[PDB]
Order: structure tokens, then sequence, then C-alpha cells
RNA sequence: AAUAACCGGAGAGGGAACCCACU
């Protein structure tokens, strides 16, 4: 259910539950990124 | 159609050496203008 | 953005060419001679290896802040 | 040479390496049409933009 | 190649274009608008001549190899935003799946 | 059609909601344009 | 000793000003 995120400035992996300050485990940074998809993809090379 | 179809062959271009002419032609250039200037420089003169 | 790994133009393989030809650079030749080395006789290939821009470099030069 | 037929052009031509800029304008930014959509509030006619 | 860390920097309507190039032939002043270093555009061979009629006004027949090789292939970026607002109670805008 | 006394102008008209609509944003609704306003306060100073 | 219940039952919501850019 909860959605894994990473920090920036650490590069760290966290997970961040709705509602929740957006804040490194260990820094408390504020910026937030998303992770890729587990979604497959596919590019004809064209 | 038919026209373009025929200039598909014959071709027809623009390029660098339509714009340069020959030697003389430039020595006639360069002579009617220092003519004219020199000219134009008298009648400053006269005026003065 | 990378060398182009081809020749728009005429396809012949450039992309491998670009590490030889900085090392040449560095060799002190004059590009025209160490390019002519590396086998580019046409200018329409010889345009890409002689003014290609290498910003990959400057890309790689920050952190990935996706990790 | 004419790549179709494969007869030499009977002129010769200018040719030669230059730059090229392509612009913002791309096509696909600019092409739409309309077909009974949305109206405004403040009078029964189609929307804008 | 409007800025460097274009990958990091989120604009709006962002254009990048794969393949940069230092134009061949230019003054000796770009280069200390670094513009040597961002070059935007692309050296190309052409041959001024009408070859089939399809390049009458402001027209240009280009090549599709070179297309589909790279000549210009560009993307593109958009960037979006959305602040969702907590009110007084009368309203109370949350992101959740609906 | 016409009469001098006319002119001079006892009742205000008022027209319907569709010259004046309302409007609703992110659901509020309290988008309200001028014309309401300019009728209230016209009520307002006409009660006082 | 009980029988097809719309079975892709779809309209949309601001606006107003300013600046930029294309003809
Ligand atoms: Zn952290
Ligand atoms: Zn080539």
């Amino acid at each position: 259910q909860p959605m894994i995120y990473i920090c920036g400035e650490c590069h760290t992996e966290n997970e961040i539950k709705s509602r929740d300050p957006i804040r490194c485990r260990e820094c408390g940074y504020r910026i937030m990124y998303k992770k890729r998809t587990k979604r497959l993809v596919v590019f004809d090379a064209r | 159609t038919v026209i373009n179809n025929w200039l598909l062959i014959e071709g027809h271009t623009i390029g660098i050496g339509d714009s340069i002419a020959d030697s003389k032609t430039y020595q006639d250039i360069q002579n009617t203008i220092k003519k004219a200037k020199q000219d134009v420089i008298e009648v400053i003169e006269k005026a003065h | 953005m990378i060398i182009p790994v081809r020749c728009f133009t005429c396809g012949k393989i450039v992309g491998n060419k670009w590490e030889a030809y900085l090392g040449l650079l560095q060799a002190e030749y004059t590009e025209g001679d160490a390019l002519d080395a590396l086998g580019l006789k046409r200018y329409c290939c010889r345009r890409m290896l002689l003014a290609h821009v290498d910003l990959i470099e400057k890309l790689l030069n920050y952190a990935p802040l996706e990790k | 040479y004419n790549g179709f037929t494969g007869r030499k052009i009977t002129s010769q031509i200018f040719i030669g390496p230059t730059y090229y800029q392509r612009l913002k304008h791309m096509v696909d930014d600019k092409i739409h049409s309309r077909a009974r959509g949305p109206i405004q509030i403040l009078n029964r006619q189609p929307m804008e933009g | 190649v409007y800025i460097t860390n274009f990958h990091v920097r989120m604009d709006t309507l962002a254009h990048v274009l794969y393949y940069p190039q230092k134009p061949l032939v230019t003054t000796r002043s770009m280069e200390y608008l670094r513009f040597r270093e961002l070059p935007a555009g692309i050296n190309s061979i052409v041959a001024i001549a009408s070859y089939t009629g399809y390049n009458q006004e402001d027209s240009v027949i280009m090549n599709r190899s070179a297309v589909d090789r790279g000549f210009f292939r560009s993307v593109f970026y958009r960037s979006y935003k959305e602040q969702e607002s907590k009110k007084g109670f009368d309203q109370e805008e949350v992101f959740e799946k609906p | 059609y016409a009469r001098p006394e006319w002119m001079i102008v006892t009742v205000l008209p008022v027209p319907p909601l569709s010259v004046r609509p309302a409007v609703v944003m992110q659901g509020s609704a309290r988008n309200q344009d001028d014309l309401t306003h300019k009728l209230a306060d016209i009520v307002k100073i006409n009660n006082q």
C-alpha cells in the first residue's frame, strides 16, 4: 500500500504514507521524487 | 504537371557563379564611380 | 547530445571514432590531418566529427537525483 | 544525378554545407478542428483556444 | 539545449534537441556567448535547385533517411502543477484515486 | 411610443439571470459577476 | 411449481486584465 519515494540529497529510499510530513527519515529533506513504474515498456527502435 | 516534370530533368538553380562578373566590367565600375566621386568633390569645392 | 552513431547522409559508422579522435588531438595533430588519418574522406562525414559538441560530460558533471 | 530516372541533371547545381535551426512552431501545436463541442456561459457560442 | 541542467529544471514548454552542433562557419564573437557549448541547430548539406516542384515558396524537400537517422529529432517537455487545498470544512481537497 | 416624463425614470428595470450568470469555481460558487454587486448596492441604497 | 429489471443509463462549467510570439 505505501509507496516508495527517493530523498534527493540523500539518494535514500524511504516510505511515506498519505497525509504525512514529507521528510527523509534521517535528514528530513523536503524535496521528494517518485520512483519508476513496474509496468513494462517497449520501444520500436524507429 | 508537365512543365514541372520537364524541370525535373532540365534543372533550374542559382549559385554564387551567377553573382560574379568579369574584371573588365569591374574596372568600368571603378572608373565610373571614381569619375562621379571626383566630380561631386569638385562641386563641393565650388560650393565652398 | 552524443556522437551520432551514423552519418546523417551516408550511413558510415561514426560513433566509434570519437574517443580515438580525441586521443589523436591530444597527440598533437592538426585536426585535419588527424581526421584524415582516422579515415573520413567526404566532407559530408568530416563535418560531424569536426564540428560536433560533446555535452554529455556537462550532463554527467551533476549528481544523480534518482537512485 | 536524378534518382528516379538516373539521367544526369542538365544544369550544374549549387550545393554545400550550411546551418539550420528548426523552430518552435511545430505543426502538431497548431492543427485543430471543432464539431459542436462546448459553449460559453454568457452566450451560446463555441469556446475559444 | 537551452540550458545545461534541463533534466532537473522543471520548466513549462521546454524544447530540447538531440544533436546540437557548433556551426561550421561562424563569427569570432560567437564563442563569447558560450554558443559553442550550447549550440542550437544542425549543419545540413543543402542544394539550391528546384528539384521536384514541391518546394515553390519558402518550402524545402527533406531527405527522409536523415530524419530517420537522427536529423533534427527533437524532444518536447511540459510540466503540470496542482495545489491540493484544505478549507474551512466546506471543502477539503485531497489526493486520492477517485 | 415616447413621452417627455418617461425620460425621467422612477422604476429601475432589472434583467433575468441570463444577463448576469452565476458561476462556480472549485465548487465555491462565490464567483458573482459585477451586475449582481451593482444591483445589490442599488437596492441597499434604495431601502436605506 | 415462478420469468428478458439500460445489457459500454456520457456532457463538459468560470472569467477578466496584462505581456509575449506567429501573418
Ligand atoms: Zn535524506
Ligand atoms: Zn557522409
